[PDB]
Protein backbone atom coordinates (compact mmCIF):
# COMPACT_ATOMS: atom_id res chain seq x y z
CA UNK A 1 0.00 0.00 0.00
CA UNK A 2 1.36 3.65 -0.58
CA UNK A 3 -1.72 5.04 1.62
CA UNK A 4 -2.53 3.90 5.02
CA UNK A 5 -5.28 1.00 4.87
CA UNK A 6 -6.58 -2.05 6.35
CA UNK A 7 -4.35 -5.19 5.95
CA UNK B 1 15.91 -21.59 17.99
CA UNK B 2 16.72 -17.83 19.87
CA UNK B 3 15.46 -16.65 22.84
CA UNK B 4 15.22 -13.33 24.35
CA UNK B 5 18.44 -14.25 26.63
CA UNK B 6 20.11 -15.15 23.26
CA UNK B 7 19.13 -11.14 21.93
CA UNK B 8 19.84 -9.62 25.34
CA UNK B 9 23.53 -11.28 24.41
CA UNK B 10 24.17 -10.21 20.93
CA UNK B 11 23.44 -6.76 22.33
CA UNK B 12 25.98 -7.20 25.88
CA UNK B 13 28.56 -8.66 23.05
CA UNK B 14 28.01 -5.91 20.65
CA UNK B 15 27.08 -8.21 17.95
CA UNK B 16 23.73 -6.01 16.89
CA UNK B 17 24.52 -2.08 16.73
CA UNK B 18 21.90 -0.78 15.00
CA UNK B 19 18.56 -1.48 16.53
CA UNK B 20 15.40 -0.35 14.28
CA UNK B 21 12.08 -0.31 16.49
CA UNK B 22 8.32 -0.54 15.40
CA UNK B 23 5.98 0.35 18.44
CA UNK B 24 2.13 1.42 18.29
CA UNK B 25 -1.09 1.22 20.62
CA UNK B 26 0.13 -1.34 22.73
CA UNK B 27 2.96 0.58 24.39
CA UNK B 28 1.02 3.63 25.41
CA UNK B 29 -2.07 1.79 27.33
CA UNK B 30 -0.16 1.72 30.57
CA UNK B 31 -0.34 5.55 30.40
CA UNK B 32 -4.08 5.59 30.58
CA UNK B 33 -4.29 6.40 27.38
CA UNK B 34 -7.61 4.39 26.48
CA UNK B 35 -7.70 2.32 23.38
CA UNK B 36 -11.19 3.73 22.58
CA UNK B 37 -12.06 1.11 20.26
CA UNK B 38 -13.43 -0.35 23.95
CA UNK B 39 -16.83 1.09 25.55
CA UNK B 40 -14.77 1.25 28.99
CA UNK B 41 -13.61 4.46 29.54
CA UNK B 42 -14.94 8.68 29.76
CA UNK B 43 -13.86 9.20 26.49
CA UNK B 44 -15.78 6.86 24.60
CA UNK B 45 -18.72 8.30 26.40
CA UNK B 46 -17.82 11.62 24.85
CA UNK B 47 -18.01 9.90 21.95
CA UNK B 48 -21.37 7.58 21.91
CA UNK B 49 -23.10 11.14 21.67
CA UNK B 50 -22.24 11.44 18.43
CA UNK B 51 -22.60 10.20 15.17
CA UNK B 52 -19.45 7.51 15.18
CA UNK B 53 -20.80 4.28 13.19
CA UNK B 54 -17.77 2.67 14.36
CA UNK B 55 -14.54 3.25 16.03
CA UNK B 56 -12.16 3.60 13.19
CA UNK B 57 -14.86 6.34 11.59
CA UNK B 58 -12.83 8.89 13.59
CA UNK B 59 -9.77 8.50 11.43
CA UNK B 60 -11.98 8.32 7.90
CA UNK B 61 -12.19 11.39 5.67
CA UNK B 62 -15.75 10.96 4.42
CA UNK B 63 -17.12 10.86 8.28
CA UNK B 64 -14.31 13.26 9.26
CA UNK B 65 -15.36 16.30 6.60
CA UNK B 66 -19.80 14.70 7.83
CA UNK B 67 -18.76 15.37 11.32
CA UNK B 68 -15.51 16.48 12.94
CA UNK B 69 -16.32 16.66 16.29
CA UNK B 70 -15.24 13.21 17.43
CA UNK B 71 -12.02 13.27 15.80
CA UNK B 72 -11.78 16.85 17.80
CA UNK B 73 -12.36 15.29 20.93
CA UNK B 74 -10.23 12.87 20.77
CA UNK B 75 -7.26 15.62 19.90
CA UNK B 76 -8.35 17.59 23.33
CA UNK B 77 -8.09 14.31 25.01
CA UNK B 78 -4.35 13.70 23.47
CA UNK B 79 -3.64 17.38 25.00
CA UNK B 80 0.03 17.58 25.47
CA UNK B 81 0.57 16.88 28.98
CA UNK B 82 -2.76 15.43 29.70
CA UNK B 83 -0.57 12.11 29.78
CA UNK B 84 2.91 10.78 30.62
CA UNK B 85 5.18 8.29 29.14
CA UNK B 86 5.97 4.85 30.58
CA UNK B 87 8.74 2.38 31.32
CA UNK B 88 8.17 1.04 27.49
CA UNK B 89 8.56 4.79 26.46
CA UNK B 90 12.15 5.63 28.43
CA UNK B 91 13.35 1.50 27.51
CA UNK B 92 13.47 3.12 24.29
CA UNK B 93 14.93 6.46 25.46
CA UNK B 94 17.68 4.46 26.88
CA UNK B 95 18.01 2.19 23.99
CA UNK B 96 19.13 5.82 22.29
CA UNK B 97 21.28 7.12 24.79
CA UNK B 98 23.48 4.30 24.88
CA UNK B 99 24.15 4.34 21.11
CA UNK B 100 21.94 1.59 19.82
CA UNK B 101 18.76 2.97 18.43
CA UNK B 102 19.05 3.71 14.38
CA UNK B 103 15.27 4.69 14.34
CA UNK B 104 12.07 4.04 15.68
CA UNK B 105 9.00 4.10 13.80
CA UNK B 106 5.62 4.96 15.55
CA UNK B 107 2.06 4.59 14.63
CA UNK B 108 0.91 6.54 18.08
CA UNK B 109 -0.18 9.86 17.73
CA UNK B 110 0.12 10.88 21.64
CA UNK B 111 3.39 12.31 21.41
CA UNK B 112 5.35 10.36 24.04
CA UNK B 113 8.00 9.24 21.85
CA UNK B 114 9.23 13.00 21.74
CA UNK B 115 7.95 13.22 25.14
CA UNK B 116 10.36 10.91 26.28
CA UNK B 117 13.53 12.38 24.94
CA UNK B 118 13.94 10.82 21.88
CA UNK B 119 15.06 13.23 19.64
CA UNK B 120 12.98 13.80 16.33
CA UNK B 121 15.52 12.82 13.57
CA UNK B 122 15.70 9.17 15.41
CA UNK B 123 11.91 9.17 15.22
CA UNK B 124 9.96 8.38 12.22
CA UNK B 125 6.06 9.35 13.45
CA UNK B 126 4.42 7.18 10.52
CA UNK B 127 0.56 7.93 11.50
CA UNK B 128 1.32 12.26 11.80
CA UNK B 129 1.25 14.56 14.41
CA UNK B 130 -0.62 16.80 16.46
CA UNK B 131 2.55 19.27 15.64
CA UNK B 132 1.27 20.59 12.37
CA UNK B 133 -2.31 21.38 11.05
CA UNK B 134 -3.01 21.76 7.29
CA UNK B 135 -6.32 23.89 5.96
CA UNK B 136 -8.45 21.01 4.62
CA UNK B 137 -9.32 23.58 1.32
CA UNK B 138 -6.21 26.38 0.59
CA UNK B 139 -3.52 23.43 1.94
CA UNK B 140 -2.29 26.48 4.87
CA UNK B 141 -0.12 24.99 6.67
CA UNK B 142 -0.43 25.79 10.80
CA UNK B 143 1.83 25.04 13.82
CA UNK B 144 0.12 22.84 15.95
CA UNK B 145 -0.50 25.46 19.06
CA UNK B 146 -2.71 27.53 16.40
CA UNK B 147 -5.22 25.49 17.02
CA UNK B 148 -4.77 24.77 20.94
CA UNK B 149 -7.13 27.30 21.86
CA UNK B 150 -9.84 26.15 19.72
CA UNK B 151 -9.45 22.83 20.19
CA UNK B 152 -9.73 23.28 24.25
CA UNK B 153 -12.98 25.14 23.62
CA UNK B 154 -14.93 22.45 21.50
CA UNK B 155 -14.63 24.56 18.53
CA UNK B 156 -13.34 22.99 15.21
CA UNK B 157 -10.63 24.96 14.47
CA UNK B 158 -11.42 26.82 10.75
CA UNK B 159 -8.62 28.51 8.33
CA UNK B 160 -8.33 32.16 8.98
CA UNK B 161 -7.87 32.67 4.93
CA UNK B 162 -10.77 30.81 3.50
CA UNK B 163 -12.64 29.29 6.83
CA UNK B 164 -12.00 25.83 5.96
CA UNK B 165 -11.72 23.46 8.75
CA UNK B 166 -8.32 22.88 10.14
CA UNK B 167 -7.18 19.29 10.13
CA UNK B 168 -4.15 18.39 12.14
CA UNK B 169 -1.42 16.67 9.93
CA UNK B 170 -2.76 12.57 11.71
CA UNK B 171 -2.24 10.28 8.91
CA UNK B 172 -6.03 8.96 8.60
CA UNK B 173 -7.38 6.06 6.64
CA UNK B 174 -6.71 6.68 2.66
CA UNK B 175 -3.82 9.41 3.19
CA UNK B 176 -0.20 9.40 2.32
CA UNK B 177 2.19 9.10 5.51
CA UNK B 178 4.40 11.33 6.25
CA UNK B 179 7.70 12.07 3.85
CA UNK B 180 9.81 11.04 7.04
CA UNK B 181 8.69 7.39 6.25
CA UNK B 182 10.89 7.03 3.19
CA UNK B 183 14.11 6.75 5.30
CA UNK B 184 12.70 2.97 5.91
CA UNK B 185 14.44 2.56 2.72
CA UNK B 186 17.64 2.85 3.80
CA UNK B 187 16.99 2.07 7.76
CA UNK B 188 15.61 -1.44 7.47
CA UNK B 189 18.25 -2.96 4.72
CA UNK B 190 20.94 -1.35 7.50
CA UNK B 191 19.41 -2.70 10.73
CA UNK B 192 20.94 -5.82 12.58
CA UNK B 193 18.48 -5.93 15.10
CA UNK B 194 14.22 -5.44 14.54
CA UNK B 195 12.04 -5.26 18.00
CA UNK B 196 7.95 -4.86 17.53
CA UNK B 197 6.35 -3.84 20.53
CA UNK B 198 2.91 -3.38 21.07
CA UNK B 199 1.09 -3.66 17.74
CA UNK B 200 -1.71 -5.71 16.16
CA UNK B 201 0.23 -4.85 12.95
CA UNK B 202 -2.93 -4.81 11.27
CA UNK B 203 -2.31 -1.23 9.43
CA UNK B 204 -0.01 -0.79 6.01
CA UNK B 205 2.03 -0.19 4.51
CA UNK B 206 3.13 0.18 8.50
CA UNK B 207 3.14 -3.68 8.94
CA UNK B 208 4.95 -5.17 5.90
CA UNK B 209 7.57 -3.04 7.42
CA UNK B 210 8.21 -6.09 9.45
CA UNK B 211 9.45 -8.19 5.90
CA UNK B 212 11.63 -5.18 4.78
CA UNK B 213 14.92 -6.59 7.02
CA UNK B 214 17.38 -9.08 6.41
CA UNK B 215 17.13 -12.56 6.42
CA UNK B 216 19.95 -12.58 9.02
CA UNK B 217 18.67 -10.17 11.37
CA UNK B 218 16.83 -11.40 14.63
CA UNK B 219 13.09 -10.01 14.80
CA UNK B 220 12.03 -9.62 18.23
CA UNK B 221 8.43 -9.16 19.15
CA UNK B 222 6.92 -8.03 22.44
CA UNK B 223 3.10 -8.13 22.40
CA UNK B 224 0.24 -9.96 23.67
CA UNK B 225 -0.08 -12.32 20.82
CA UNK B 226 1.93 -12.87 17.24
CA UNK B 227 0.37 -10.64 14.72
CA UNK B 228 0.90 -9.55 11.45
CA UNK B 229 3.43 -11.38 8.89
CA UNK B 230 5.47 -12.27 11.76
CA UNK B 231 2.79 -15.04 12.37
CA UNK B 232 2.09 -15.36 8.25
CA UNK B 233 5.89 -16.08 7.50
CA UNK B 234 7.83 -16.60 10.15
CA UNK B 235 11.92 -16.76 10.15
CA UNK B 236 13.82 -19.00 11.89
CA UNK B 237 15.59 -16.35 14.06
CA UNK B 238 12.01 -14.70 14.81
CA UNK B 239 11.91 -14.14 19.14
CA UNK B 240 8.30 -13.36 20.44
CA UNK B 241 7.84 -12.92 23.73
CA UNK B 242 4.10 -13.04 24.32
CA UNK B 243 2.56 -11.25 27.55
CA UNK B 244 2.21 -7.90 29.06
CA UNK B 245 4.16 -5.42 27.12
CA UNK B 246 5.53 -3.87 30.13
CA UNK B 247 6.95 -7.06 31.54
CA UNK B 248 8.18 -8.42 28.17
CA UNK B 249 10.37 -4.65 28.39
CA UNK B 250 10.91 -5.36 32.56
CA UNK B 251 12.40 -8.97 30.81
CA UNK B 252 14.64 -7.64 28.68
CA UNK B 253 16.10 -4.56 30.43
CA UNK B 254 17.11 -7.12 33.33
CA UNK B 255 19.22 -9.34 30.89
CA UNK B 256 20.84 -6.19 29.14
CA UNK B 257 21.77 -5.56 32.33
CA UNK B 258 20.24 -1.64 32.71
CA UNK B 259 17.59 -2.29 35.68
CA UNK B 260 18.95 0.42 37.87
CA UNK B 261 19.62 3.14 35.30
CA UNK B 262 16.16 2.81 33.53
CA UNK B 263 14.78 3.37 37.08
CA UNK B 264 16.76 6.16 37.87
CA UNK B 265 16.17 7.58 34.51
CA UNK B 266 12.63 7.08 34.19
CA UNK B 267 12.36 8.70 38.27
CA UNK B 268 14.67 12.40 36.84
CA UNK B 269 12.03 11.69 33.63
CA UNK B 270 8.99 11.23 35.55
CA UNK B 271 10.04 14.30 37.98
CA UNK B 272 10.62 17.18 35.18
CA UNK B 273 7.44 16.40 33.56
ZN1 LIG C 1 -7.69 27.68 4.28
Amino acid sequence: ARTKQTA
Amino acid sequence: KLSLQDVAELIRARACQRVVVMVGAGISTPSGIPDFRSPGSGLYSNLQQYDLPYPEAIFELPFFFHNPKPFFTLAKELYPGNYKPNVTHYFLRLLHDKGLLLRLYTQNIDGLERVSGIPASKLVEAHGTFASATCTVCQRPFPGEDIRADVMADRVPRCPVCTGVVKPDIVFFGEPLPQRFLLHVVDFPMADLLLILGTSLEVEPFASLTEAVRSSVPRLLINRDLVGPLAWHPRSRDVAQLGDVVHGVESLVELLGWTEEMRDLVQRETGKL
